[PDB]
């Protein structure tokens, strides 16, 4: 797939995630939703290769959930990202790697902080404020670097990331049919559905 | 299938100061893990108070150098032997260079002298005739290990005043010839550790306004 | 392509007089694309210090599993791994994937708790131990650090000296590699205090 | 482009206090079959100059023509022919060099690989070394292919730097020469028994020696030698 | 690389260069190449660093395991045996060439293996990229019935002829001296001919030179009682 | 490498960076990636080095003829043209450039060229073009107006070029400025990314994410 | 054939006693003494090599061996069981520990190693 | 390599020159190229060194542990052991073997192993690089039923032609005796057969 | 270059060509002419390769041009589209080829006609009611195959034509940054400002 | 293909076989490889049967040309003139060519020409790919001065023992003889060469 871009703000994070899928010569779809909830306040977005994506995200999905049942317990975003981080670097020396890049967001109730974690089809892990795959962050880091505070609200998080979003439908040669944009936060994840 | 080219290895620095310049290089010539030679000079006096180096594969340096030579003799035949100036001199090495743009000469080129004020004057050549004045170059083998040592000893790169913390830079004071002489001898030195085609000799050619001067220095040669 | 410089990174370790040092920057990238500024490749199992520079997920998957293996050694040992100890099991754990190798440039530094010697060590990506007295580099500007160090190093620096020679070393070899810089962390070791400095450098 | 088919290997050579010496064997190999065993690959050009080719056969034989047409070029309307204006070493070279790197520059090599070896008018010892690259660089030792992995570092331990010449004989340098010549032969896959060696002294003038061979060769210890580790007998 | 083995009177001697490179740059500048099978059988490698090593050991282990078992001092045709089966299996993919010398019961041998499982037997060998700048001064100065003193000054020649001639190889001389009935005598940097000269300067910075952002303690105590 | 040429009520901006890489190693930090053509036209410098350097000073060499032979400053048109014909001639040969000719006369006003090594000629008012173009546009293009002051226009080119030499690996060294008028360019200085930063970093905000 | 034993050997009576460990106690108890002492600067180890006939060579049989140059062992029991045990323990000293860290095993790890394969003959099928 | 077995009346004589080359280069100039399996059962190595060794090695412990059951082999079934290594392994090995022997009931047997692991039971073999250049010369020259002197001539004249021809080829002349007397070794050095 | 569509209705032809300017990674431009006017009734659009396109446009209009001043006449858009298409089957044999396709609308005064000619790279001419070049035709050809007429208004070959755009639009993956329109008919040439 | 040229006391033989093939087929059993460039100047041709009838055709339009001017050439002068094909065409031929030559003067010549172009003047040549066979045949049994009688054995015994081992060659073994007397051409068929 192609663009997911991510931001941390003061009190939660925001993941973009465009809406096309393309096989090759047509858009087969273009309202595509690039996302999968692991656990009540973290969520995953995802780009890579055709069905290794969606094989991979579903795959997480079920070992978080059956954690959380087994457990009685949320796992914080740190130990999911570690776990998703260990599947890809697992995966990288198989006969068959997932070829699949994703962002985690997570808003961890223990500390009470927003957290962005984003994870290449190699299993490297960074923390970050805000983060993208691909080419997305060729356009939009240096308006991130500009723009860019710890303290911001959420709705200044979604006007930074519709400037981004301008950048990258003007200077992108790719239609990537507009973004499908969700926040995560102390009250769980929620979709924003006008943007 | 025949390479015409080939690695002759060789490091090569060129240093300008205030009212001289040097150029310098180590006299070994290798090919392989062979040592063909362990005095095949490198940087020659090319006549007008320049001095150059074309290294990298020698065969290719070798007829650069040759040309250039003959440059500056057809010069004088042609503007009544009118002095050619160092600036004048890099332009032409573009054009010697880049006129084999699709068949190049697989050297990296130095020249060294004084420009039309007396000040020291040092052009940098890649192998297709982009060139620029700089005030230190390394180039071949061992340019790597070299040009950082020469970034943080001759402009003091990364290094600030004492007490300041970072808020005052280590000022820019003008080094003498006895003094970048012993920064070329330890480049070298320490290059000849480090990197096993680099050894035997270095031969120093000074530039001043009162001519072109040679000095020699022993390398380990193992 | 190359594994080795995807992400880019260095490192480089020194001997003092009862001390040693160890440096390393803090980039991480895809490529040309700047993507970390906080990736540290410096880690510790007690008293013994790695670093570690090529594939990051390589770096990051062998600090959990020298973590894993120094946590057992301590358990079962009751006391914790020295220097000398810890750069064998490095070199075996590496060794044991030869033909599938993680693409990675260590280095070990330290002080034996009980003789007070200090210790570098360096591996290639297989295991091939490098026990040099003087200085260790690694990374994808381990030319410009070879060429720094052989010059500014002099043996039995004091620990306050050794921490200018070793960060110039670093900081002007990182300025000459692309895919290095971003900031830099210094640790100075000795015996019984270990000091981390992080080093104000050009961001580009 | 080509390949080398009909090929000569080693020449070795070295400055003495009054001269140089220069060496070759006398094979053509025809890949790993030693196919002419009567090939002279020392040429002298007058009688201050030898120059020793190894690699390409034919293009070595291409290489005798332009070296004997020069000799007949330099008599024309020169009356000095065999005296002042003479072929000096230094322009048998420059010529050589010339055409070896405007060959390769064509894409068309001579594949060989040369050493011209002599003494100039004022007695100096003349020593240096061209290739198919038009690649070009002297030294008190010189010496082609095998002989420049094994014949420099027993010749360079008589003539180790320039300082070392005066202090070394014609004897001393000849018996060099000729063990190096006998550690190719057992050691070289592509070398003959057979060579020739050529000394151009300053004094003396410059004396050809045909039809050497290696001698005084160690072989007996190979009798006790069974097996490749356990064998007893 | 330059390694040599050279036989003697009474025994067997080999020796070493000690310079280890990546590529053109050197890695180590007092490399130790002389490894250490059993007491008395020692090997020096070349190719592949870290299969020259491991293979070392693992045979060493396995030589060790075998003395214990058999109550017999070690072999060295049971070191190659083992060692050219071991790199045979891996068909040359384990890049270890090695020069295998001791003594034992049965008496003095010097033995080469290159990396695909071949095995030589000789008087005088030599191995690595120096090798033909060594077995050039072999074949010159080689005699049957050498004394202990003439095949040290042989071997130390012939690694010399590496230094000096062969890029690969440099720095310093490395012998160990396996004699018959006695104690194996290791004898590191026997030649030390290539020491740095005095540098024209001192690169020792002023204090307060390198500019830092923060400063920190590093807790590498466990955790405190109380 | 980044460069960036934008036409503005004032003229034109040019600015680039300053590094050149081998691979991974730092050649030079101290480039100079502005042609100076003649005291009216400005080139700038991407792809191969020698290529951009020779051709231009060529150009340079060309439009001074042309003005000798018709009395006359030659136009942006005319002047791009005849580099972008050169190089179409050399087609397929392997020279890399991707350069933005800039000019400022009397009948065309402030004028940009992309000029291509694949015979590319474009007229437009911004261009980016390098290893660190994407990150030069992010700030040209959600920062530009065509009423910008050349104090502000100079100021979003410096900032454009740090915003890439940050992020871009292959990017960086020192910034280069110049502003193109009717009569003639005029250089505004060589500027240190190293010291540029911090300097920015404080005084704009930018960069919380970097730690100084 | 196959091993078709796959099942325990040793098993807990009802009173909790492991028979069969108790029968190898009753075993060692009549072994041949051997002893231990430990000093400030030493160890030793002593036995009694109680020669089965005196045309047999004694020396030939070792009660005392090394297991590492600093590190031996003496027994009372079966003798043959202690043989094997000896071979296992020289290897697992190097397979367990000097091909990993390049040095020998403490006395107390190398201890733990044989009391691991001692249990595993109290369990396994 | 320049290797070959010939019988004749009273056994055979493995025949063989000692150059190992890699590439130009004579890595050993002295080597021993043939290999004892059994007491009278010997061969001729050419091919990989590595493959041969590790196959001659191997058929010396089949043979050693088939005379401990069954007492002393005959040389066709030394010869079987080894082509059912080199015939089953023909895709990863590059030998190419000659088995000779002495039986008291066969007398002495030749037997050729070419590279694809076929079986060819022959008067005299020739085998190496430097065979092709004797094969007119030892068509020629070879005779049934010649005496151990007879044969050490043919074997001495045809490798010292395949010597002089083949880079790969050189050394010493070494020969092993199989006779009912037993096992006799023979050495000529270059001095000697260059000049025949 | 990408997109160029032709449709030849009762009384003129109508041409619509993609306005980006694709180098690579960026959309260097979003304003580009893909045309040139040969002469006051005829005009050519293309596509191709980069460089190519243009040379080779202005190269044929300045022919055209030439002779229209040598003659004091106007050639027909038959001779001008046969005239192309021989420049271009000289060029498929050439060292370097022309990678230009381009379609010639012309308004013949004579018979009083309007002539659409698609011609490509190789030389390969055919008149239409309707053209394209590359992948315009797959997405664009079924719905001019069923709304066409030959009796079409210049109004209603414009609003066919916005449905094919905004079919291209909708399932090509690449943003081709819309289409300038020009008409050609008795009148000459004129550019549609508003599409 | 087997061809020699051998120098004897009255002058010089040419011999060849007379087998060409196309892979495995046999294209033609009755090849004449002896081609005649002047009344007693022969050559034997190996290699691209194209290139090699090419060359021997330009050679004969020189050596008449020559001859119409300076009358009869050398057989130096004709391998020279081959030489210059050969060598400065050698990146589009694959021609090795002997040549053989009877003067009064000089008498019996042979030169050989190799693929690379080189020329090499012996007391008597073999080449193409049955050569390879019989180095060590032809270098045992040469002697200088043979008679006629000699000669003509040392040819059929030696190309009867390549045309045995090449696949290559075959068919019969034609034979030139150059001498004062004049020339003479001969023929053996296999039914008399087979079981010499
Ligand atoms: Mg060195
Ligand atoms: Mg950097
Ligand atoms: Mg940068
Ligand atoms: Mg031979």
């Amino acid at each position: 797939m192609d663009i997911i871009l991510g931001i941390r703000v003061q009190d939660s994070v925001i993941l973009a995630s465009s809406k096309a899928v393309t096989r090759g010569i047509s858009v087969l779809k273009d309202s595509d939703d690039k996302t999968r909830q692991l656990s009540p306040h973290t969520l995953m977005s995802f780009a890579g290769e055709a069905g290794d994506t969606v094989q991979f995200a579903e795959y997480i999905q079920a070992n978080i959930q059956l954690y959380s049942i087994r457990e009685d317990y949320e796992l914080s975003p740190q130990a999911v990202s570690s776990f998703v981080r260990q599947e890809l670097a697992k995966s990288i020396r198989s006969r068959r790697p997932y070829q699949v890049n994703v962002l985690i967001g997570g808003y961890d109730k223990k500390k009470n902080k927003p957290e962005l974690y984003q994870i290449d089809y190699l299993g490297t892990k960074v923390e970050l404020p805000y983060g993208a795959h691909g080419y997305s962050g060729f356009y939009t880091f240096s308006l991130l670097d500009h723009h860019y505070r710890p303290d911001m609200t959420t709705e200044e998080g979604l006007d930074l990331l519709k400037l981004c979003v301008q950048e990258l439908e003007k200077r992108m040669p790719m239609d990537f049919k507009g973004v499908i944009v969700k926040i995560v936060d102390k009250d769980g994840i929620r979709q924003v559905d006008d943007f | 299938q025949f390479n015409p080219y080939g690695d002759n290895g060789g490091t090569i620095l060129g240093i300008a100061g205030e009212d001289f310049a040097v150029l310098a290089g180590d006299t070994r010539n290798i090919t392989d893990y062979s040592i063909n030679s362990r005095y095949e000079p490198k940087v020659f006096d090319c006549g007008d108070n320049i001095v150059m180096s074309a290294n990298g594969f020698a065969a290719d340096g070798d007829a650069l150098v040759k040309r250039f030579k003959n440059s500056v003799k057809w010069y004088h035949f042609d503007h009544n032997d009118k002095k050619l100036s160092i600036n004048s001199a890099a332009r032409n090495i573009q054009h010697l260079l880049y006129g084999k743009r699709f068949f190049p000469y697989y050297v990296h080129t130095i020249i060294a002298g004084l420009d039309e004020d007396g000040k020291g004057a040092v052009y940098s050549f890649d192998p297709v005739g982009s060139y620029e004045r700089e005030q230190c170059r390394a180039g071949g083998a061992a340019a790597s290990l070299i040009m950082p040592f020469l970034d943080n000893q001759v402009n003091f790169k990364n290094q600030y005043e004492p007490g300041t913390n970072g808020k005052v830079k280590k000022p820019l004071k003008y080094l003498s010839v006895e003094e970048v002489i012993k920064l070329v001898r330890d480049s070298f030195t320490s290059a000849t550790e480090r990197h096993i085609q680099v050894g035997d000799g270095l031969e120093i050619l000074i530039v001043t306004k009162d001519g072109v001067r040679k000095e020699f220095y022993e390398l380990k040669r193992d | 392509s190359d594994p080795s410089s995807i992400n880019g990174g260095i490192v480089v370790a020194m001997t003092g007089k009862d001390c040693v040092a160890i440096a390393c920057d803090l980039r991480l990238g895809s490529q040309s694309l700047g993507v970390s500024n906080k990736f540290e490749k410096i880690f510790h199992y007690g008293h013994v210090f790695l670093g570690i520079t090529g594939l990051a997920t390589d770096v990051t998957t062998l600090n959990e599993m020298f973590r894993y293996k120094t946590n057992l050694y301590k358990l079962k040992e009751e006391r914790a791994i020295e220097p000398e100890t810890f750069t064998q099991l490095v070199s075996s754990s590496l060794y044991e994937r030869r033909f599938g190798p993680y693409f990675v440039g260590p280095v070990v530094a330290g002080i034996n708790s009980k003789s007070g010697k200090p210790f570098i060590a360096g591996f290639d990506l297989i295991g091939c131990i490098d026990e040099a007295k003087d200085f260790i580099v690694s990374g994808t500007a381990s030319d410009q650090l070879f060429g720094m160090c052989e010059s500014l190093y002099e043996p039995n620096l004091e620990p306050e000296d050794l921490f200018e020679t070793i960060s110039q070393a670093l900081l002007n070899a990182a300025d000459r590699d692309a895919l290095s810089g971003w900031g830099a962390v210094v640790y100075i070791i000795k015996k019984d205090e270990v000091v981390k400095r992080y080093l104000k450098m050009r961001q580009d | 482009t080509q390949q080398p088919i009909v090929t000569g290997t080693s020449v070795i050579s070295m400055k003495y206090d009054n001269g140089v010496i220069i060496a070759a064997d006398n094979l053509g190999s025809y890949g790993s079959l030693l196919r002419f065993n009567g090939v002279e690959r020392l040429i002298p050009v007058g009688d201050n100059t030898v120059v020793g080719i190894s690699g390409d056969i034919s293009d070595m034989q291409h290489i005798e023509r332009l070296l004997k047409d020069l000799v007949t070029e330099n008599a024309y309307d020169n009356p000095l022919a065999d005296a002042e204006e003479a072929l000096e070493p230094s322009y048998i070279f420059e010529y050589l060099a010339t055409v070896m790197y405007q060959r390769r520059s064509k894409m068309n090599p001579l594949w060989n690989a040369i050493i011209v070896a002599g003494v100039q008018s004022n007695g100096d010892q003349f020593l240096r070394y061209v290739n198919l690259l038009g690649v070009t660089y002297s030294s008190p030792t010189l010496a082609t292919g095998f002989g420049a992995h094994m014949a420099n570092p027993l010749l360079r331990k008589v003539v180790d730097r320039e300082s070392d010449i005066p202090k070394t004989t014609v004897q001393v340098a000849e018996e060099a020469i000729v063990n190096a010549m006998r550690v190719l032969y057992y050691r070289d896959a592509r070398s003959s028994r057979n060579f020739s060696l050529a000394i151009i002294d300053k004094n003396t003038g410059l004396t050809f020696k045909k039809n050497l061979q290696v001698e005084n060769m160690k072989w007996d210890f190979a009798k006790d030698i069974k097996g490749y580790g356990t064998q007893k007998i | 690389t330059t390694i040599v083995g050279v036989k003697f009177n009474n025994g067997v001697v080999i020796a070493a260069d000690t310079r280890s490179t990546q590529g053109p740059i050197v890695a180590d500048k007092n490399c130790a190449k002389l490894h250490r099978i059993s007491p008395k059988i020692w090997c020096a490698g070349a190719g592949t660093a870290a299969d020259t090593e491991a293979v070392t050991q693992l045979i060493g282990s396995n030589i060790e395991l075998h003395s214990l078992y058999t109550s017999r001092e070690p072999r060295v045709v049971s070191a190659l045996q083992m060692l050219k089966q071991h790199l045979f299996k891996y068909q040359g993919h384990i890049g270890a060439y090695l020069i295998v010398a001791g003594v034992d019961p049965t008496g003095s041998h010097l033995f080469s293996i290159h990396a695909h499982g071949s095995t030589d037997v000789g008087y005088y060998l030599s191995l690595g990229s120096g090798s033909l700048a060594a077995m050039a001064v072999l074949e010159s100065h080689w005699k049957q019935d050498l004394t202990k003193e003439e095949a040290i000054k042989l071997a130390s020649d012939a690694i010399q002829a590496g230094i000096w001639n062969d890029l690969g190889s440099g720095s310093n001389v490395d012998v160990c001296v396996m004699e018959i009935g006695k104690d194996a005598e290791y004898l590191r940097n026997y030649l030390t001919p290539n020491v740095r000269e005095e540098k024209q300067k001192s690169y020792k910075f002023p204090r307060g030179t390198t500019a830092v952002l923060k400063e920190s303690i590093v807790n590498i105590c466990d955790i405190q009682e109380e | 490498t980044t460069t960036l040429a934008f036409r503005f009520q004032g003229g034109i901006i040019v600015a680039v960076d300053s590094r050149a890489t081998a691979g991974n190693w730092v050649a030079s930090q101290t480039v100079k990636k502005v042609i100076e053509i003649n005291p009216f036209l400005l080139g700038t410098m991407a792809g191969c080095a020698a290529d951009c350097q020779f051709w231009e000073t060529w150009l340079g060499s060309q439009c001074r003829l042309h003005e000798l032979r018709e009395k006359e400053r030659i136009s942006v048109a005319a002047a791009s043209k005849i580099l972008s014909n050169l190089v179409y001639q050399y087609k397929g040969a392997g020279l890399s450039m991707g350069t933005m000719i800039c000019g400022y006369t009397r009948k065309e006003g402030p004028t940009i060229y992309y000029v291509d090594s694949d015979g590319t000629r474009l007229k437009g008012d911004i261009f980016c073009v390098g290893s660190g173009q994407t990150f030069a546009y992010g700030v040209l293009d959600s920062n530009y107006k065509w009423d910008l002051s050349v104090e502000d226009a100079l100021y979003l080119g410096k900032r454009s070029i740090l915003a890439a030499a940050h992020r871009d690996a292959y990017s960086g060294g020192s910034v280069n400025l110049y502003h193109v008028t009717e009569d003639g360019w005029i250089y505004h200085g060589n500027h240190d990314v190293g010291e540029l930063f911090w300097k920015v970093k404080e005084e704009e905000g930018s960069f919380n994410n970097v730690i100084g | 054939m196959t091993d078709r034993y796959s099942f325990s050997l040793t098993t807990f009576s009802p009173s909790g006693k492991l028979g069969q460990i108790d029968y190898a106690l009753t075993a060692v108890k009549q072994g041949v003494t051997s002893l231990g002492i430990k000093a400030t600067n030493g160890v030793v180890i002593a036995t009694e090599k109680k020669s089965s006939s005196p045309l047999a060579m004694s020396e030939t049989l070792s009660k005392v061996s090394l297991l590492t140059p600093d590190i031996g062992a003496v027994y009372s029991g079966m003798g043959p069981d202690y043989r094997v045990l000896v071979d296992k323990s020289r290897k697992v000293a190097h397979t367990s520990y000097k091909r990993i860290y390049g040095e020998y095993p403490p006395t107390k790890l190398l201890v733990s190693e044989v009391a691991k394969i001692m249990q595993e003959a109290t369990q396994s099928g | 390599t320049s290797i070959m077995a010939v019988t004749f009346k009273d056994g055979v004589i493995l025949g063989a020159d000692s150059r190992t080359t890699t590439g130009a280069y004579i890595a050993n100039r002295v080597t021993d190229k043939l290999t004892r399996v059994h007491d009278k059962i010997w061969c001729c190595r050419s091919g990989s060194a590595a493959d041969t060794q590790a196959i001659a090695d191997i058929v010396q412990y089949h043979l050693e542990l088939y005379t401990s059951q069954y007492g002393t082999p005959s040389t066709e079934t030394a010869a079987s052991v080894f082509k059912e290594l080199c015939y089953e392994n023909k895709d990863n090995l590059t030998a190419g073997i000659i088995v000779a022997g002495y039986d008291d009931k066969n007398k002495g047997e030749v037997y050729t192993i070419p590279l694809g692991g076929s079986v060819h039971k022959l008067p005299y073999a020739i085998a190496g690089s430097g065979s092709t250049f004797i094969y007119g010369y030892c068509d020629k020259n070879f005779r049934e039923n010649m005496s151990k002197e007879e044969t050490v001539d043919f074997i001495k004249h045809s490798l010292s032609q395949a010597i002089k021809w083949d880079g790969s080829s050189g050394g010493v002349i070494r020969m092993v005796v199989l006779t009912a007397a037993g096992v006799e070794r023979l050495i000529f050095y270059p001095d000697e057969y260059e000049q025949l």
